[PDB]
């Protein structure tokens, strides 16, 4: 948010923890909620 | 020092910026940046009026090539040199102003329509960048078309994040230097996907396929900035300021009286105002007569408030915001604002002249690399299809030479006379005493001194015939 | 930084919702028109900025320069001027015919229409002309021109806008025009508005329909008018200006009060005179300087009323100069008030105005105006009535542009004094770093036919035999 | 006696220490810099002070004039001119070339180079330049230049500083830096950041890397920017500015005031028009006076607010003009102020800026260019493109300093109006005072290529058959 990129597909983030056991830490973050506007259009049968 | 450090009194011990380099600084709110540009120079007059005047000097009306190989670096004949030239300047302007108007895709731009293009779109957004391509058609001797793109549709395919080598859908090598681009087809409606391509800057075989255009500040810039960015609040409140004004002068200007009366409103209108004898709440509409005083009782007044100066400050406010925004913007005050007045000759002159080299400047450094690049461009179809004879005897060919050949200037509208007649004595007296040339005071005026040569002889050889009087130049 | 959120906050809830220019413009597009027709039709200073607009990107006259290109032609010198004459010509005692038939409407001749174009691009953004075919024979000319306004440019049965049809435009996937959708009139508004779809260029090499524009960004289908930076201010100064004068109407309509505890009518008749003798309540004469008598309890005041234009005219001066710096005219050409204004600062003003005229005329009514020349071109050359020569390496066809290459002269810049003006021009002329065509097409003419009046004008002089002119020898 | 105590103690705390000028700035080195790009990206003042730097100093063009040391290296004065010329004309097509190849990241000319580190030295105090070998065969030199901001060239990994390794600089015991640690780019801020050492100087004696400032004392490593005496109050007028237009804002906003016992909705029906027979209270419909009937316990107070500009404009004149001193730019060009002062007036400040600007770029900008000219030569004669003169009395790497004397032409002062300099400038000549490579020069030009130039122009003069211009014989 400080840096203005909250909206974004996925967000890379490697970050160092200070301290004398200073360790780096590698973070992803999404939000994915993938849709389709024609929730009726397709049709799945189930075989038998 | 001790102005860097914390401030009188503490003073400024809250202002911290974070030094990092303009891409960290810019590219996050990059498209939020250039939106509010783009939101300004359509709503705001000032804007519009600052676009105009770019539009409008930096180039103007017109925009001449002049090819100047490098003959004397090629080892050519200084009169082969001059008949290429010749014949590339003919093919030129027999193509680039065609009524074809077939130098775009979008086939709806002139060539001065893309140089004007391309320099608002750098100026309101910080760059500029056209596509030239190879069109399969044959119907037309030149296969070469033009496509300028908003900064806009170049950006990061998938709205992903940004790596080292790419940055906002731009692919830069280890030494930074971009060499392809990601650009996003248009969105309307936004009913539709929006589907990246990505793009190289140049072909294989040398020809620039992706054009980009665009003044950095500090090493590794990959986006231009839009000059705006500095004044983009000083703009958006001065509009509200001027919006505001107008509704506080409209409510004050418009209630004019009051009545105090103890009645009720329709009695109080119609004994103190009239009207009344209706057709047909509202209270009722008084016509407007003349004078009809009227007579009151106790408990009873009409108070008329004085309201107050409608402009209490506000034009001399304005003015001053007015010179800060002139200068942000880098154009003369009295230009912006229409403001020519109390201005003495002197005062005009320097402000013209320092605005007209200030034009000048982004002339050469934005229409003048991007038509040099165009050209050239087009010039490698023109030699590919053997449309302009080479020399025979060149020490280079044109892979080696792209800017040898393609070595060319351009004259815009030239220097606007201010007074006329005292520009006109300098010139005369710089050719009299042989500091000037016919070529450089053809291109101060926007003209070029070889045709204008070739058309006073025409005339002249046209009023010898016709018997009338020789002109100004004889033997 | 500036643009991020503002300092303390600021333009914190601010934040332009990013889209192409046809994103931003189309969904009011009609509205946007509407509202610019009214103003332009009821608005004074709109009117007078059109009225400028009119009177100097062309001016009064038009004037045709074809210079075909003989040398990319390979073409002799002789043969391509004087075909340059026989074309200038026909397309002079053409063009400004009396029959008014250049357009079907029979109501326009060839300036009027280009100024009916330069106005409704100015007020709309882009400019509609369609070329037809007269079936009749009778003219030699069967070609004629409409233009159109560009709401009658629209998405037929008022389908929602795609990809390739937005607002009744068919376009490529290059987005290069295509096809047009056109409704007749509507008027009065009950009939049905049919539509018909015209392709923008005929495969024959003609150019059925022309729309011209100045765009702003990439795929632009329509133009927008200058006037959307200025509607809401221009509007604003326009209520500003008539309820201020209404309140003024009422402030010094409200003069005078009488008040008294007795019967309204008597207190009237004893204090204002009246013609009690003869609600129309009293109306009273206007006779010389009276006195009356009161009795405490009654008293006459007068009002003071207030001063009608406390700032109301700097306001107005403030919103005058915003506005003439949107439309791109000057102040003072808007608004006529040429006061504490010196002659540097007047020619400097009126030489920037100059300059942005002359780009627009160059951009919108020289453009349009060789379009419809080359369109006339092109039947004259089918019809034969003009000639190419024979030695023409390339077809009329093939360089349309090419043997249609022309430029326009319109009306000259009048000078303020025309003195220093004039003598300048002498002064470049006889230094040889101008010359008489670029001369004469500044002030408004061509040195063609100047110098054969010129030669007619020494002709009738030596034959009256009372003085040749100063052009002998 | 005066730097004692003060009258009356005044100043009895302010004593500030003595030390160097590099102990007093390179602990907050950083934050100044911070401090001053933050006022040069997001001030209109600042960017408008940095723009008109780099427009005087550089302008559109600068060009090279090669005037080796002939007399000292015993070369004759026409082989040192053919050398010149051609090191000229090879200079002038490289420069030129549209690929901006020049520069590694290829979107820069070298006048642009010139004024990007020109702005940059301005704004911080310095310029860093470094030259690169390529081993890229496609162009005949690979010589390339590389910008370096002084953020990138710092203490690696921050460390402590030292005696000698100060902010990334190692210097010798005697003062001369010689080695750099540079950082790489800073974004994204999340792959490990990476320093790299660089010494100042190749040991074959080519300068492999250049930074280029005016120190102030002995002992001085980096430079100041100009903006360290004047950014406080920069920023306060900023925040003045800001505050002053919210205050104008808001008491705009705020005229009327309304008063009443009766329910708020009522009280607006009753009063000011309302529509409530038909959030944000009640929309109010902007149409004539509108003269309302308030019963007694009511008012309609309208606030006559308060001048919107109480001493501003006074205020800016001051403050600008403080910040013009702290700048070295006159208040008329940094502001865009030129009223109430005569020709004279303007013309003296004209003088004193144009002379501030011709030494800053002597000294900067002419310096820059001579280091990196001087770098491209070495590569060029190494390359044996040129050939260097047989009676060479010294080798080159000798003679660098006497091989590579050149100067550099900027644009010139274009003055108030032009008539006078240059008639003035006529009779200098014709009195023999002036020369015309000199006046060319302050012109912008060559006297060289002006005589090329005007001996083309008489022989096509005299081609065409139309007059002998003015020289001939």
């Amino acid at each position: 948010q400080r840096e203005g990129i909250n909206a974004s597909a996925r967000y890379p983030k490697n970050w160092v923890t200070t301290g004398d056991p200073a360790r780096e830490f590698t973070m992803i973050q999404s939000a994915p909620l993938m849709l389709l506007a024609d929730p009726d259009e397709f049709v799945s049968v189930q075989l038998a | 020092y001790h102005g860097g450090g914390s401030g009188f009194g503490g003073q400024l011990r809250s202002w911290n910026p974070p030094s990092e380099s303009v891409d960290a600084a810019l590219l996050p709110n990059f498209t939020r940046g250039n939106a509010r540009a783009d939101d300004l120079v359509r709503n705001n007059g000032y804007a519009a009026n600052a676009i105009q005047l770019h539009q409008d000097h930096i180039v103007g009306s017109f925009f001449r090539l002049s090819h100047r190989p490098s003959w004397r670096y090629l080892g050519i004949g200084e009169e082969e040199a001059r008949a290429f030239s010749r014949e590339v300047e003919a093919a030129w302007k027999e193509f680039a102003e065609d009524d074809c108007c077939c130098i775009d895709v979008e086939r709806k731009r002139t060539f001065t329509m893309m140089i004007r293009e391309g320099v608002a779109m750098h100026a309101f957004n910080g760059e500029l960048f056209v596509q030239a391509t190879w069109d399969t058609s044959s119907s037309r001797l030149f296969r070469t078309q033009f496509r300028m793109v908003s900064p806009k549709r170049i950006s990061n395919p998938n709205n992903t994040g940004d790596s080292r080598n790419c940055r906002a859908g731009v692919q830069i090598n280890d030494s930074g230097a971009a060499l392809g681009y990601y650009v996003s087809e248009d969105g309307y409606p936004g009913w539709m996907p929006q589907k990246w391509t990505w793009i190289p800057r140049e072909l294989p075989g040398g020809r620039a396929s992706f054009i980009h255009v665009f003044e950095p500040v500090e090493d590794g810039q990959t986006r231009g900035a839009n000059v705006f960015y500095s004044v983009m609040e000083q703009m958006k409140m001065l509009d509200t300021l001027q919006n505001t004004q107008l509704q506080s002068a409209i409510v004050k200007a418009m209630y004019a009286a009051t009545i105090e009366s103890e009645l009720d409103t329709q009695s109080a209108m119609d004994f103190i105002l009239g009207a009344n004898s209706q057709e047909q709440y509202a209270a009722a509409p008084v016509r407007l007569g003349g004078a009809k005083v009227p007579h009151l009782m106790p408990g009873d007044s009409l108070n008329l408030q004085t309201a107050q100066d409608t402009d209490n400050g506000y034009s001399v406010f304005e003015q001053s915001l007015l010179r800060y925004i002139a200068a942000g913007l880098g154009v003369s005050y009295e230009q912006l604002s229409r403001n020519y007045a109390q201005m003495s000759y002197s005062t005009a002159r320097a402000s013209a002249n320092e605005s007209w080299a200030y034009f000048m400047g982004r002339r050469k450094f934005v229409a003048s690399r991007q038509a040099s690049q165009m050209f050239l461009c087009w010039l490698e179809e023109a030699i590919v299809r053997r449309v302009v004879t080479l020399p025979s005897k060149a020490r280079f060919s044109f892979q080696e030479a792209r800017s040898a050949w393609g070595n060319c200037d351009w004259i815009g509208s030239g220097r606007m006379a201010i007074d006329g007649l005292k520009e006109v004595q300098e010139a005369v007296m710089l050719i009299e005493a042989g500091l000037s040339t016919y070529e450089k005071e053809c291109a101060k005026r926007g003209d070029d001194y070889q045709e204008i040569f070739a058309q006073q002889v025409r005339e002249t050889m046209e009023r010898r015939a016709a018997g009338l009087k020789p002109p100004a130049w004889a033997a």
